[PDB]
């Protein structure tokens, strides 16, 4: 026959997992969607030899867009 | 030798208690009361 389990309060725990799962994520899945988007669309420069009498700007050394940025 | 009268006495009473409160950690049909 059921009986009665006596545990201590599980719910503080799983409320504090919760929040701190729900913060992460609201910050962190537009993140990571920003991110595909940006490397989908916009991919990384490619190395190419400077032109003559060109001088590029200090970000033009880095082929990452997020890095340039 | 044997339990002496008090310690015999004392013994039926804590299992009484005991019996009892063994009974009231039982569920009810409806104790799971799930909220939806
Ligand atoms: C949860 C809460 C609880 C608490 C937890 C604690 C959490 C704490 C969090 C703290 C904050 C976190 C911040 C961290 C910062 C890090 C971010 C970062 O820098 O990302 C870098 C990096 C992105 O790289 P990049 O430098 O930006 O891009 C360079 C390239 O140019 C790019 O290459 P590309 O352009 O050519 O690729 C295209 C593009 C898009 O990809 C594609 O489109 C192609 C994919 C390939 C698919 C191919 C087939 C699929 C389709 C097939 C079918 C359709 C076609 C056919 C249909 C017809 C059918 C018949 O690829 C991408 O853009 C990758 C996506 C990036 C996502 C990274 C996520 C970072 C999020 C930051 C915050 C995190 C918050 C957490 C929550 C986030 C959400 C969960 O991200 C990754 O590394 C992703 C992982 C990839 C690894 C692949 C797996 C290989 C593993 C092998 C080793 C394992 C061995 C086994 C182990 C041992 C076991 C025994």
């Amino acid at each position: 026959k059921r009986l009665f389990i006596i545990k201590p309060s599980g719910f503080y725990d799983r409320r504090f997992l919760k929040l701190m799962r729900f913060y992460i994520l609201l910050t962190g899945i537009p993140v990571a969607i920003g991110i595909t988007l940006v490397n989908v669309f916009i991919g990384e420069a490619e190395l190419a030899d400077i032109p003559e009498g060109y001088v590029p700007e200090h970000w033009e050394y880095f082929k990452h867009p997020i890095s340039r940025w | 030798s044997g339990y002496t009268p008090d310690e015999k006495l004392r013994l039926q009473q804590l299992r009484e208690l005991r019996r009892r409160w063994l009974k009231d950690q039982e569920l009810s049909p409806r104790e799971p009361v799930l909220p939806p």
